[PDB]
């Protein structure tokens, strides 16, 4: 019916508590006072909030607390058997009642709850004959009894803000993630209670390996409950082996393939091999698209610096933007960046976003909201994945109020939400796309000699979009047109796609290097760019082959020529069964 | 709002 | 399934958080799996440590079939229950576990399936394996944040088109005699 | 009987603190609750006010005796809404043990229940999908008569859900709850001042007290004045007590006190010290070794802060109203960013450019999205109200509407500003601060003639012009600057070259360059048309695109020992690593 704090922490069962003084001078600071002396451990699930009561007690032993604490003891309830023990009515309020005379009468004593917003009802299957926290309360408003409680972030707004009054006795303390270097004693202090079980000595340097790795990758649980996840599978691992144990020791090689199967992941991704990935996509984006060869220099300069260190830590990875033409390849750049990098890609369109009410739907309300209907999309992306290429095309057209959120990012590299407190922008490279930089007028000029009114160095730009916001950018690329031979690789990937779409009809095409000429003049466009390169292939080559498909010469198939003659100036279609 | 109990009567 | 099927019986060898969860999809093949593990034991392609062990599977439908009198539901379940802790070795594949979320009381007892169970997962005697969808995962079994501590989520995904091809050839013998037809290769693909 | 409970049972055992102040309020109670129909008091008052407190007071003056006859023999109870609702698993099991209570309650006469934050059982949900059903019980008991029920609201809760109701509008008077004067909240201190000392045996002085109050208004800008002020006094006497395990020191003193706040407030303990003359004295002398160049403004700005700063002139005028002018991107923005932080103020850079639109103007003096939010506010109205002691830097000032300049006027004169969310703002403490970019737009203008004039124009020139001299005259002083120095934009490179060192520093990098290419990398990013904002880029530029490709691997991982230094024929430096 109870159980024990202190007498645990004597005997030693409980770890040393590693880290985490701040919180514990905090803690004691509201739990010393006349009013208001019941501090609230708030903090997302599996952060240690339980340890750190444990652990208090803990010191309490050692001594290194202050004298005014130092004689009390603190209690633990027994939420299993005061949940399910006294199922019958009756026992619970005289055996509640007993706690009641133990907690009285000692101003000393305290009690520590875990998860205390699963007990605001409680005692009774369905008679509201009495409340565990309403017993409480008379007791509490004095102050003579003194608790702590431990409720999530989201719980915490959920309910506690409801009851101003119980939120009144309470105080928030918020707990933060341990850093690595406090992880890494928790962690070690937990090892040898794991390694009994399964007979394995884990080396020093694979387990500080795991909490850098895990990090990086995994992001759905915080350090403390995350490495104690991988020690746990790790060790599960190594006595799983075909015969008898055949790895004892835990080398930092099987941690490293352990948090690839768990993050669904291929392998080598864990091996760090990034320098070497980044000289070799280079060549990759060339071919894979033609042209922007003086960007892709830009590109991959921009990744190395960062993870070189050459920049803030708060400020982000990059914050770049692609002025140029349609359909030049600055989409295609980025598919290939993510993939390259084995990177979530997150793509989210400006178009959507152009009214006022939407861009305060990305991030959900920056009053405020209510009603659970999950807004601010973008935001939720990031938690998910907080490592990603956030690709925002068309940001000209985006109205100006959003401009003010990224400054506030841009400045920190975090963005706050209705109801997260925070997201990490830092990994995340900020890169956007503009078409506002190629703008001619379709009148040159009131003349018999039209004016070449050449573009602009990014003036027409500067006035658009706000000045601060230009310069809190880490560098600005301009994605300029192709040239000709370019437009003439570019025919050959339509042309691509139509064999494929051949095959499953057994049509043979072939087409002249002197044909493609023709279409990709006609199809290439200052203007419009590759769009009207689909229209012309559609109707120059789809359209002609479609009657002959369902009525003529290649019914059941046969072999296409194409050729072109000066003396009509337009294509000519063969058809051979 | 408009909930349907099923009763258990005692043995 | 093969790095499926590891995540699983690494889940269940472990000291805490032995209870796997099988998060997924519907039609993915996380029911598939269970059912499969257990297909595998007696095969054989599996670790000493799990050949030995026996995969139940719950059927809460019949459970609460004859539940009329009070206690029915307690004593049933409570009853099962001794077995697996006894043996120590078996897994109760329960699938749709949000559905125990509120079943077994109608009224005034409030005694669900899940509270039941609850204490024994803290002791980690028993070791059982949960299939849920991301919605019902998240609107139902994340508010039960004490079964949800006991659980480890897994994350299911499709497989690949090539993976697939692989599963149709394994599985179009039992088909064929079915339907007394003959599948060629090309048109699974 | 037992999820309310008994205050007026409370008192007799004691744990009801003394009231001070709030007679006016607790008269009106004691007359309202006399009144044959509509006695019901409501509390319309914002959180920490003190609004339940009266509620116990009532209890505490009733059993002492000193209330009319009539009420002599009333009984108060505060029902507690926690209690019933966690108790609950579906709708309807509250109503009926509500209904319960109701019907004891009106067996016995002169029976009051005090619903604290009755707006969250009355309606307005967003809880649990919402309570709005508790109502339906509540009205019966105000049209019965049979019992007075005390209630505690806010403005905006009471606007939103009770005026729109006359159900319970009618049946239910207001008691206007006001925040207590400064004066008031110290003598409140004093009243409990005895219970805090018994508690753990230590004095406090009545320079603590005074200096309590005043800080946590100046900075606790979220709370109100007298539930923040006790917990500033709380946490002082805990703190006092258990942090010096050595000394047990029960005299407390103000200094002590800034500690208490400084840990809640998060700001240096330094800055969060109310000492006007030591601050004063040291303003100016900490924005020299901050900030180096252009030291002649750091002068006439902190001298003219110390006049109006004194106290004898009028707080209603902004404290600062200076109006920079001249050439742009120079430490003018700088300075006010160090002026900022020492301090501990939080800059908001207000940027016109984006309200050059007329229908722009609106935003900083109404809700910006235009919707039924009724909480978002203006941009100038609420950002104000988030930071009242913190300086508006305004930008681009040049493309302002004529309406944008009609509001600064009555902040300048009235010092308060009227928009349509109706909140009213605070700028007794607020500092303004204006930059002048007319100027270097002219030097670059080009001229229509066949040789090119100088126009070595003066800052003074433009502001008699573009501006109107109704501005000039409220304005307090206007500060001009022409360049730095040609040694300082050295300067500038080393100031810059620290930070990055810095940055060296944490890769266990060292880096050299040459005095000489530290000059000419100076004067080729320094420009008098624009001033120092490309400087920042072109240091980066310099060597962050090198030493980037060879930082992966290489002789930068360990050590560096780099060496830089430029040619003279080429006039390009040259990067090579020793490890
Ligand atoms: N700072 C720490 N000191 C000691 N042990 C720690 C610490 N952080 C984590 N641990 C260990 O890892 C566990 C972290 O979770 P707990 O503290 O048990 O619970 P919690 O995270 O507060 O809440 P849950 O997730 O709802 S059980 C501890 O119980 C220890 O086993
Ligand atoms: N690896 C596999 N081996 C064999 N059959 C498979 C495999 N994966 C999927 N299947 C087939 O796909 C079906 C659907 O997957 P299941 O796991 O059974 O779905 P389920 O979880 O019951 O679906 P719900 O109820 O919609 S969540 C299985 O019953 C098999 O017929
Ligand atoms: N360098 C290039 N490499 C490959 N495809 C290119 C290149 N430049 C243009 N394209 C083609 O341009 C088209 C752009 O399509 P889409 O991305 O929908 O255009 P938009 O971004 O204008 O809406 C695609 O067919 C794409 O393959
Ligand atoms: N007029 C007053 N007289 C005495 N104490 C007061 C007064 N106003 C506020 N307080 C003090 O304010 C604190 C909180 O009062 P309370 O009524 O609970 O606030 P709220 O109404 O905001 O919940 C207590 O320390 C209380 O004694
Ligand atoms: N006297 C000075 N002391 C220190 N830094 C200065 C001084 N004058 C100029 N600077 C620096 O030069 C730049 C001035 O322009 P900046 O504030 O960058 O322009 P903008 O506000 O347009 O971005 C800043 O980097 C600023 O810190
Ligand atoms: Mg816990
Ligand atoms: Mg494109
Ligand atoms: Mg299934």
């Amino acid at each position: 019916f109870t159980t024990n704090l202190n007498q645990l922490a004597r005997v030693g069962g409980i770890d040393p508590l590693i880290g985490r003084e701040k919180e514990l001078e905090r803690a004691i600071q509201v739990l010393c006072r006349r009013r208001k002396n019941n501090p609230l451990l708030v903090g997302e699930s599996g952060v240690g909030k339980t340890a750190i009561a444990e652990g208090l007690a803990w010191r309490i032993v050692q001594g290194d607390v202050p004298e005014v604490m130092a004689d009390c003891t603190i209690y633990s309830l027994d939420i299993g058997s005061l949940l399910a023990g006294t199922k019958y009515r009756g026992d619970f309020e005289k055996r509640f009642k007993a706690l009641l005379k133990q907690l009285e009468q000692d101003t000393n004593s305290i009690l520590f709850i875990d998860e205390i917003h699963t007990i605001i009802g409680a005692g009774a299957a369905s008679g509201g004959q009495v409340d565990a926290a309403n017993l409480i309360k008379p007791l509490l408003s004095s102050g003579k009894i003194r608790v702590i409680g431990s409720t999530t972030y989201q719980e915490f707004s959920n309910i506690f803000e409801k009851d101003r009054a119980l939120a009144r006795r309470f105080q928030k303390i918020d707990i933060t993630e341990p850093s690595i270097e406090e992880t890494v004693q928790i962690i070690n202090g937990l090892k040898p209670k794991y390694e009994a079980h399964h007979d394995v000595r884990y080396t020093a340097k694979a387990v500080r390996a795991a909490v850098e790795l895990a990090v990086k990758y995994i992001n759905d649980r915080h350090l403390p409950d995350k490495a104690i996840d991988v020690i746990d599978e790790a060790g599960a691992r190594a006595r799983l082996m075909p015969v008898s144990k055949r790895k004892k020791t835990v080398n930092v090689a099987d941690i490293e393939s352990v948090v690839a199967r768990i993050a669904r992941i291929p392998e080598k991704s864990v091996s760090q091999s990034d320098r070497d990935t980044l000289k070799n996509l280079g060549d990759r984006l060339k071919m894979l698209v033609f042209g922007q060869d003086k960007a892709i220099e830009a590109l991959t300069e921009a990744i190395k610096m960062a993870r070189a260190g050459l920049g803030h830590e708060h400020k982000p990875v990059g914050s770049f933007l692609f002025a140029g033409p349609t359909g030049v390849g600055k989409t295609e750049v980025t598919v290939q960046l993510s993939k390259a990098l084995g990177i979530e890609l997150l793509r989210f369109d400006m178009s959507e976003y152009m009214e006022r009410h939407t861009v305060s739907r990305l991030i959900g309300a920056p009053p405020g909201y209510v009603g659970f209907d999950q807004g601010g999309l973008l935001t939720d992306a990031v938690i998910k994945h907080p490592h990603a290429v956030l690709l925002l095309d068309e940001i000209e057209k985006a109205h100006p109020d959003v401009f003010n959120i990224l400054l506030q990012v841009m400045d920190n590299g975090t963005l706050t939400d209705n109801n997260g407190r925070k997201a990490d922008f830092r990994n995340v490279v900020l890169v956007m796309t503009t078409n506002a930089g190629v703008r001619e007028t379709e009148r040159k000029s009131i003349g018999l000699i039209h004016q070449d009114n050449s573009t602009d160095a990014m003036e027409e730009i500067k006035k658009i979009f706000t000045p601060e916001f230009r310069n809190r950018l880490d560098n600005i690329i301009w994605f300029d047109h192709l040239s000709t031979d370019v437009i003439h690789q570019v025919v050959d990937k339509f042309i691509v796609e139509l064999q494929v779409q051949l095959d499953q009809k057994g049509v043979s095409l072939e087409v002249s290097q002197e044909a493609r000429n023709w279409l990709a003049e006609k199809g290439y466009d200052r203007a419009m760019g590759a769009r009207p390169m689909a229209r012309v292939i559609q109707d120059n080559l789809k359209k002609p082959l479609a009657n002959e498909l369902l009525f003529g010469s290649l019914v059941d198939g046969g072999q296409v020529t194409v050729a072109l003659d000066k003396e009509k100036n337009e294509l000519t279609y063969g058809f051979q069964s | 709002e408009k909930v349907r109990d099923a009763l258990k009567p005692p043995s």
